[PDB]
């Protein structure tokens, strides 16, 4: 409601970043997600046997792939639930070291996301000079923190929405956000 | 890693 | 061709966004003639009373010192008036426009082969476009600190000299690229401001009382200009030492954190740079105050032949 | 870069004058300013309702003896904006008709300011037999114009800087920049 | 009785006096300065002993060394003017110089020099040779002042009309009518003791400089600058010297008739401006009342109003108006 191009930035753009998406859009704000890994990687038999996937291929098809190889297995774990959340939200999982998308605010899910996002943008020449806060607020990979930090991005970027000059106030609000859920936000500022 | 782990 | 779709509906508050964008794509893009007829027409909404329909202008003449760059001396009085918008936003995007604008702007008045009487008031109008920009590092509003800071990175790095150990980038414009038959400026008295410039960032890099968002634009940008021109090594791995030693106390502990990551991504990228050799004993105590191993730390260490070495030894020695 | 003492004289000593002052300070002139007024005025609300206050106030106070009236409205009208690039200048608006230093060039902003100036000085019995320049460039009193002002009154004492004997060549200097700039340049001569 | 005040001082200027061989320009200026403040103000009884070792600095290289010896000797002569003889050839010798710079300011410094060198000797009862000789050099600096009316610098020409206004009111009489100015000195003032020169001779060269004046202010091709300049040097000398008011406002009524072709638009008004001023000046005066009806006709034609030239005009009882009527037909 307040114009931010916001993006949520995780490994896999499948679990974390896409609950917060899901809540993003449903309140109105420019939303975009996605995975800073290499590949999209999915749970499945086995810790040594993970669904690996290229940045691109749609939710559609990983969805179909999963129903064949065991359909009954990947509705008990919620695989299928979850691909069937992102199938209507977007297309494919987008990798974020590939867009040329520019935004107001990025949330990282974990200090290994945000680090690959900071490198990433500082490998490129700055020629714009916008500048972009970057913010990282840790979440657990599993469906229930998943959730729960879902809340906590979206309160965050609602409150941060509310200000009439968030470049002037938004230290002080962090401050106030991490005392009162007792958190680290860890946040520095990065050009395009 | 994995989405969720 | 004939200014077809001429998209001048004016009623729309919002849409005047829409068509100074649609306008934009053809008369400065597609069809790059005819946009000399079209500035008077968009440049009077920079006396708009919306906030955003100003900011599209500011796009718009960003843009055309980029595609048409002789334009200069006409687009310009409403980049300094726009500078003193009564809206931060629109502040914020002068500055940020300004960065391409005073590169683009030095490079067309550099290869002036007689400098007219509108290439000398666009050079004047710019010399106080940098000096009103400066003056902003002790502004009230924070997003404009950081973004002041960041415009007088360029400028430093623009107006000084490059050698063999700059990082090499695609566009790199510096005092050696500005001619000696040139008269509107001397490269004596750039490189004097742009020195001055630098004076200013390390002393503002060393102040108790900064924000961490300035703390860490202000980090970013001295690294910028120590590897592009590694003739600052020397003082801005100083700065950097001062910084790690006394850490302000206006930092909260989550911003303590956040310094420091972003301090040891700058001291990583420069101990890459060859022109660090002087200094990779140094930089090495801070990353492993940082945490970093003492492997990683070998890993960005780069190859060198040992006479090269040998010079940039003795070197060192005879500057002692 | 020239050792020429310049003055930029208006009313109150507030807005084109510092206007000016700031523009010239960086460029590296040898520069002053004054007002010709009898007290200093500020412009708020009712066209004839105007903050008025001593010349020796320092413009700090100003912004504070602005604490009882909004804080909000000078913010509308970027009045404590331009109050409190006064105070990084100088301390007090100064008034000419007290001064004691002498000039090489005295530039007013408007023709009424220009016959202040020449009354005060041709009142007082000459004594060092030392003539300065006295131009006359017409500024209007508002804050946009105030700012192109300070670019024609900069441009105008940057090219009187580059002559190698100012005396000898003013006159024409003037009649070209007349010309280029398509303005009318009050210029006299006055004795300390 | 004695203490340590002049010894230290002596002392201190020493080290400059002996600095100065081996300083830079810029480094020579700043010791002269402080040498001058001293020896001329805090320890005035070490004047004469330093004088040749600032008075040789005149020959430096440097135009802004000569410039700051020309301020220490307009100095000596407002402070210590018993050593008038000893600085005055200086003077003249600078005024030879090939920097216009230095031209002009020892202009500048001639108008208190030759004011102060004037109340000096005429008011010595017995005077030496080294009087006459100042005098003689004094006579020479008006000469070649004069001389620069026709100098090819606009800036020189300037100075120069500024400093023949000075000349012409110090060398005729003051009367009643003459604006009451603290320090003013006329050929009231000079004794009938004074041998050095004579009062008829000092009349009759101020009366030639002022005739100089009023033909060079009605010249065709004459600059904007000097025009302006010209004009308030006969304002001065009609308001201080009401006996010159006729010709002066006669000279102003040729100009407004007849502006030089050589002047451009805004220097008309500029011209007009400063004009108009000293119209006002002069109605003010109480020797201007012959005049007064030329003097408004001219107010007009520049857009005064009526009511703004008539505040002007001084009240008079009807007594001392029979006198002025009077004294107007008589003379006639």
């Amino acid at each position: 409601p307040s114009k931010l191009a916001v993006a949520v930035v995780d490994s896999s753009n499948m679990n974390r970043s896409m609950e917060a998406h899901n809540f993003l859009a449903k309140k109105g704000f420019n939303v975009r997600s996605y995975g800073t890994g290499e590949r999209v990687k999915l749970p499945g038999m086995a810790f040594d046997k993970p669904n690996v996937y290229e940045f691109g291929t749609k939710y559609e098809d990983i969805y179909r792939d999963l129903e064949s190889k065991d359909k009954e297995f990947y509705t008990q774990n919620g695989l299928l639930h979850m691909l069937d959340r992102n199938r209507r939200i977007k297309k494919c999982p987008e990798r974020f070291q590939d867009t040329k998308e520019q935004f107001d605010i990025i949330v990282t899910v974990e200090e290994r996301v945000y680090d690959l996002v900071v490198m990433h943008m500082e490998s490129m020449e700055s020629v714009d000079n916008r500048p972009v806060h970057v913010l990282n607020v840790d979440v657990v990979n599993n469906a229930e923190d998943a959730l729960m930090g879902a809340f906590v991005i979206t309160d965050m970027i609602n409150m941060m929405a509310k200000s009439t000059d968030l470049d002037n106030d938004i230290d002080e609000l962090i401050q106030e956000f991490e005392e009162r859920r007792k958190r680290v936000i860890l946040h520095s500022v990065l050009f395009y | 890693p994995t989405s969720p782990s | 061709v004939v200014d077809w779709c001429n998209e001048l509906v004016i009623a729309s508050p919002s849409t005047k966004c829409e068509l100074l964008a649609k306008v934009q794509e053809t008369v400065l893009g597609s069809c790059a003639e005819l946009a000399e007829e079209f500035l008077e027409s968009v440049l009077s909404l920079a006396h708009d009373s919306n906030m955003e329909v100003r900011k599209q202008v500011v796009a718009f003449v960003e843009q055309v010192c980029k595609v048409k760059v002789e334009l200069l001396p006409h687009v310009i009085n409403v980049v300094s008036m726009l500078l003193r918008d009564n809206s931060a936003q629109v502040i914020k995007r002068v500055i940020q426009a300004c960065g391409s604008i005073y590169k683009n702007g030095l490079q067309y008045l550099c290869s002036l082969m007689e400098p007219g009487d509108s290439a000398e008031q666009a050079w004047n109008i710019l010399s106080l476009i940098k000096a009103q920009i400066l003056d902003m590092i002790d502004n009230e509003n924070d997003g404009i600190r950081t973004n002041a800071i960041k415009f007088l990175e360029g400028v430093v790095v623009l107006q000084s000299f490059a050698d063999e150990d700059s990082l090499k980038r695609d566009g790199d414009f510096s005092l050696a690229d500005v001619p000696d038959h040139c008269t509107l400026f001397r490269r004596e008295k750039l490189q004097e401001e742009g020195n001055n410039i630098l004076d200013i960032l390390l002393q503002f890099h060393g102040t108790t009382h900064i924000s961490s968002v300035n703390l860490i634009a202000c980090t970013s940008s001295l690294c910028t200009i120590a590897k592009m021109r590694p003739i600052f090594m020397g003082a801005v791995v100083e700065a950097f030492k001062q910084l790690n030693a006394n850490l302000p106390p206006t930092l909260t502990d989550s911003q303590v954190s956040s310094v420091r990551k972003s301090l040891k991504m700058q001291l990583q990228t420069l101990l890459k740079n060859r022109g660090a050799f002087e200094f990779a004993s140094t930089i090495r105590g801070m990353l492993v105050d940082l945490g970093s191993s003492t492997n990683e730390i070998q890993k960005l260490i780069p190859k060198m032949d040992k006479q090269e070495m040998a010079r940039r030894q003795k070197r060192i020695l005879e500057n002692a």
